[PDB]
């Protein structure tokens, strides 16, 4: 005659999580996917009787309601039918064997279930537990769909990736432990949506809205930096890091964001784009929303609506910072891959996000997400972003003169294909660049591209073209470029014109942050070139370590600029960038990988100096290899001399993983290196 | 703001694991890293564990930390214990604010037999009250390990105010001995039932009782 | 190595003020947060005050807000606290110590230096007065009993205590003193004799404080009940 109540609820965790491609997080809770059936075994007292039934609630955030599917009330039955269901599959005793299945629309999140029995004209309700809720990119009806199982692994299951740097004449690439597995991370992750500025001022609104991919990206663009929110990380171009780490010297997304939790969710310092890029492929890989990252190389920064920015040097060869655009060396930003309901089908697929705070969108430092497809047939009307997107991959680059004690500025020149190059992302299942600059544009030099850019234009908002040029001039590097030796360039000029000529050149060369921003001049000269006709000419340059050491920043970064002119003809600007290597950095292990078992890596450096490198450090993290972050101090380091440094790591998932080490010292912030370890069973 | 409550002792022999807890009064374990440091007699501490469960540079695997959210707790674990791990032991984490400690923990590698204390209390001698003056004298003897705990009570309930207790120390006999004091007014003294120096050693008390009216 | 060292401790009456002091070398001191905690005699450690590495973000435990101000100088790679109207409950070892974070507000120890002792007192030398703590009426006879001195109220440290003019070192503890809030020190001597000599036999407590240039004589007999 007892009342019909639940003694216990068996969640099934470890069998649920691996149907729910769920099950590589460290964490003890039921991670779930949007969407797709679980099952539940659930001990009653009594068997069931009629007149008795039961009912599950769900709901998640502060303000459930069911209008607003963050809260669901549904029976046990035989039928789905829509919306959330509960199927008895079975009974045996009072024991119920249940599959309960969410909306492939359900917001996504931390959730509470409870039990509403109906018994003897009696209603109660007993709380049975909590879970979360993620994307479903397995769901062929989920807005993430992403139908290719090998692409599925690298864009949502990899938690190590490869991000593309340096420049144009020489593209490099850092590891990044993205870590999304990792103990807190994916937590951390949820609870950014419970701190944004859209949840302080309507937590029912945004947590209604977290069924939306393009809501969740757009937000996590915005939280990801400090600027307006207390967000995860603070930017800092500036060259000087005091009071942070060198924003070269991170190897990954994990202990930024515990460090920003457990700082109590104040600003971690300090990042540069490829941080932010890491940290927020992170968080949306950790979602389910499946994500990549993207370089852009010669990116531009637009801040006046129209696809155009100017660079501007003086008559000596200094470049200038003038004018709020600019252009960078490269830029990171990251894709994420849902349909657009709101722009139709043809706008699918991969779509812009970028965290790093560049220009205010609707008041808030965001963006997108934008569709790549539209981003290349210039469709810049359509939310969101577009026209600084396009610009970064396609902007047109004005180079000016300026000689502030004229007030005269004049236009030298325009360049219509060298922004946006070698677009960059890891290829699937291995280290290779794959190019996808195809994807953002049509060709340049074709007619699409430039019908492209003006159709874009149009969406939007006298010179004389004097002779060709006389000389052309060319910037080329001899030799070896390493931090601690000399730099030698040579200028190759050539006269083109029928008559001789005499070239007056101004060189300069400054330290740069890769953005472009100017630390400061480290050498200059100028020289004067008499050119017959057809004759191809050498000017020498060099640049001692004494010159560049005091100033080069850890970008390692040194801009090369030539003025040359002749009578009567525009000048004519030559232009490199140049990138000094670090001094080499190994990781070996020194036995073969196995689960479980401890294995013994090796750290190998050579201090190339005749001065001696002190406050030696070595940090190491991997996923998978190491729990956290492994600090070691190393001892000064004398001139020529090198070390050797061991140490353990203890491999905890079989597969293939990457060990990431930074070695920092006083002469040589942030040498990076990194080792593919083959983990076995 | 939060305090972290650490036993005031453990102990164990060389060779084996042992565990010093550390728990927060309120807000999540888990929501701030916790620290832990070393301190030996007549030094500064050092710090043995940071970000809840790294090691610095230095420090043996012998030592590590760990979270329990379940309790809300901070551990220190240390295995295969030597003679030099016998130390004080401190938790701490923080708030945006504040900066917190746990009381320490005084760990003892067991080199003897454990020795219950012998607890012998005096009352006000009649030269002190002549004076004007009353303090309980509670002697504390014979013990090992050298950590325990005083608490003082009027007639059965507690007394903290006026209360010095020193910190154990060994005698000749390479066991430990410490001393608890409670001042009084001789008015307070003559008209309460009782006083009692409960003394706690390893998860035992031994109570003494002193009455005004017992040098009758 | 990172070097930590603390100067401008010392002695100084309630009410009045000292100007602590802190070297910092072997790091870049501008990127850490700093901290003073202090420990008292034979108590736990219990933190003073924090400065972020730009000095624009402070804080003080609540028993010194209002009265210590901290404050650093980069030039000087230096950290100071400027102690106000002190207490004698101020009375402790003051360790400068560098914060373990880098670029994040997480709070963390990870160098300490060996600190700066700082007594807050009014007191004067003083010689002690010794009470007897005599031997219990439940001694007459079946085993061992426990007598003593207390020596209450001296300054500065130390006494020494013997007994029987060093006849008797048997069963002797001479405990460490405590320190009162009056600024004033006390201890007591005990000896565990036997129940039966408790009748014949004398005990005498000698008490010597040096700097009062005092020793003083005790006899404890057994209670008159
Ligand atoms: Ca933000
Ligand atoms: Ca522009
Ligand atoms: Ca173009
Ligand atoms: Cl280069």
């Amino acid at each position: 005659m007892a009342a019909l109540g639940v003694q216990s609820i068996n969640w099934q965790t470890a069998f649920n999580r691996q149907a729910h491609h769920t099950d590589k997080f460290s964490s003890q809770e039921l991670i779930l996917r949007r969407g797709q059936n679980f099952q539940v075994l659930m001990i009653m007292n009594k068997g069931l009787g009629s007149n008795e039934r039961l009912e599950f609630i769900v709901s998640t955030g502060p303000y459930p309601s069911e209008s607003a599917m963050t809260k669901a009330v549904f029976p046990l039955s035989n039928g789905s039918s829509g919306g959330w269901s509960a199927v008895l599959q079975a009974s045996n005793g009072n024991t119920l064997t249940i599959s309960i299945s969410s909306p492939a629309s359900a917001p996504i999140g931390r959730y509470t279930m409870a039990l509403q029995i109906f018994s003897q004209g009696g209603i109660s309700s007993v709380k049975l537990g909590t879970f979360i809720l993620l994307f479903n990119p397995w769901l062929n009806v989920d807005s993430v769909f992403m139908g290719n199982h090998a692409e599925r692994e690298e864009y949502v299951q990899e938690d190590a990736g490869i991000i593309f740097v340096g420049s144009t004449n020489r593209i490099g690439m850092i590891g990044w432990n993205f870590g999304q597995f990792e103990e807190d991370i994916l937590s951390i992750c949820l609870s950014i949506l419970d701190r944004s500025l859209n949840f302080r001022r309507d937590a029912a609104t945004d947590v209604a809205s977290r069924n939306d991919p393009k809501y969740v990206g757009r937000v996590l663009s915005a939280m990801i930096n400090s600027n307006d929110d207390n967000g995860v990380l603070a930017g800092n171009w500036s060259g000087t890091y005091t009071g942070g780490r060198d924003p070269r010297s991170w190897n990954g997304s994990v202990e930024i964001l515990k460090n920003w939790k457990k700082s109590g969710f104040s600003p971690v310092r300090y990042g540069q784009c490829w941080v932010f890029a890491g940290t927020l492929n992170t968080a949306l890989r950790s979602l389910g929303i499946p994500s990549r990252v993207i370089t852009n190389f010669n990116s531009a920064h637009d801040t006046d609506r129209n696809l155009s920015v100017d660079v501007y040097y003086d008559p000596m060869g200094n470049p200038l910072d003038k004018g709020s655009d600019s252009v960078w060396n490269f830029h990171v930003w990251n894709e994420g891959w849902f349909v657009r309901s709101d722009l139709g089908p043809s706008y699918g697929g991969w779509q812009v996000l970028d965290a790093t705070p560049q220009e205010r969108s609707q008041g808030v430092f965001q963006c997108g997400p934008a569709s790549v497809i539209g981003v290349r047939e210039g469709d810049v009307q359509l939310n969101f972003d577009m026209p600084f997107i396009f610009a970064e991959v396609n902007a047109d680059r004005i180079t000016w003169l300026y000689d502030n004690t004229t007030g005269k500025q004049w236009k030298n020149s325009v360049n219509s294909h060298t922004i946006g190059r070698y677009i960059s992302t890891k290829a699937v299942g291995s280290n290779a660049r794959m190019d996808v600059t195809d994807k953002y544009k049509y060709p340049e030099g074709s007619d699409q591209e430039r019908q492209v850019f003006q159709k874009a234009l149009g969406k939007l908002k006298l010179e004389t073209e004097e002779q060709e040029p006389s000389i052309i001039g060319k910037l080329k590097v001899a030799g070896m470029l390493a931090v601690g030796k000399e730099v030698n360039l040579v200028l190759l000029l050539k006269n083109l014109s029928r008559d001789t000529k005499t070239v007056t050149v101004n060189m300069t060369a400054w330290t740069i942050i890769y953005n472009g921003t100017l630390v400061h001049e480290v050498w200059k000269d100028s020289a004067t070139m008499s050119l017959d006709p057809e004759e191809e000419a050498e000017h020498p340059i060099k640049i001692s370590y004494a010159q560049y050491e005091k100033y080069l920043k850890s970008d390692n970064m040194i801009r090369i600029t030539a003025v040359c002119k002749v009578p009567d003809e525009s000048e004519v600007v030559v232009e490199r960038d140049i990138i000094l290597d670090n001094p080499t950095l190994t990781l070996e292990v020194l036995n073969e990988a196995r689960v479980r078992k401890p294995v013994n890596v090796q750290m190998l450096f050579s201090n190339p100096l005749d001065e001696p490198v002190r406050d030696c450090v070595l940090m190491v993290e991997g996923s998978g290899l190491l729990l956290g972050n492994l600090k070691i101090d190393v001892p000064t380091l004398g001139p020529k001399e090198g070390s050797r440094v061991r140490f353990d790591i203890l491999p905890s998932r079989s597969g293939t993983k990457q060990l990431l080490a930074d070695f920092s010292c006083n002469k040589f912030p942030a040498i990076k290196a990194m080792l593919s370890i083959d983990v076995a069973e | 703001n939060f305090m972290l409550t650490q036993p005031h002792s453990v102990s164990e022999s060389p060779g084996k694991t042992v565990t010093i807890s550390c728990t927060r009064s309120s807000g999540s374990i888990d929501s701030n890293y916790v620290q832990w440091y070393q301190q030996r007699p007549g030094s500064a501490p050092t710090i043995v564990i940071h970000e809840d469960n790294q090691r610095p540079s230095g420090v043996p695997d012998r030592f590590s930390g760990s979270i329990d959210t379940s309790s809300n707790s901070a551990s220190l674990t240390i295995s295969g214990l030597k003679t030099e791990d016998e130390a004080d032991y401190y938790c701490q984490s923080y708030d945006p604010s504040n900066v917190v400690f746990g009381g320490g923990t005084k760990l003892t590698v067991l080199g003897q037999p454990k020795a219950a204390p012998s607890v012998t209390l005096f009352p006000p001698s009649s030269e002190e009250l002549q004076a004007n003056k009353a303090t309980l004298v509670c002697l504390i003897s014979d013990f090992y390990p050298g950590a325990v705990t005083v608490a003082w009570k009027a007639d059965s309930s507690p007394v903290k105010a006026g209360v010095e207790t020193t910190t154990p120390s060994k005698q000749s006999n390479n066991k430990y001995a410490a001393s608890s004091y409670l001042s009084l007014t001789p008015e307070q003294w003559k008209s309460h039932r009782s006083y009692s120096c409960q003394v706690t050693h390893e998860g035992s008390t031994v109570e003494k009782t002193v009455a005004p009216t017992e040098c009758s | 190595e990172v070097q930590l060292v603390e100067s401008g401790g010392g002695l100084v009456q309630p009410g009045r003020s000292l100007r602590l002091s802190c070297t910092a070398s072997g790091f870049t001191f501008d990127d850490y947060a700093m901290h003073w905690v202090r420990q008292a005699p034979g108590k736990g450690l219990e933190w003073v005050s924090r400065i972020s590495w730009n000095s624009r973000s402070i804080a003080y435990a609540d028993s010194v807000k209002g009265r210590f101000t901290i404050s650093r100088d980069s030039a000087k790679n230096s950290l100071y606290l400027q102690m106000n109207s002190l207490r004698t409950e101020d009375t402790a070892l003051y360790y400068c110590a560098k914060d373990h974070y880098l670029g994040s507000d997480s709070y963390g120890m990870d160098v300490w230096g060996q600190g700066t002792t700082v007594t807050v007192s009014s007191a004067s030398t003083k010689g002690p007065s010794v009470f007897p703590l005599a031997p219990s009426s439940k001694s007459t006879s079946g085993g061992t009993a426990a007598l003593g001195c207390l020596v209450k109220d001296y300054f500065p440290e130390p006494v020494t205590v013997s007994w029987n003019s060093g006849a008797l070192t048997s069963g002797v503890h001479t405990f460490p003193a405590v320190l009162q809030s009056s600024g004033l020190y006390s201890l007591s001597s005990v000896v565990t004799v036997p129940s039966s000599s408790l009748g014949t036999q004398t005990y005498i407590c000698n008490v010597n404080h040096k700097p009062s240039n005092t020793k003083v004589d005790k006899r404890v007999e057994p209670k008159s009940c």
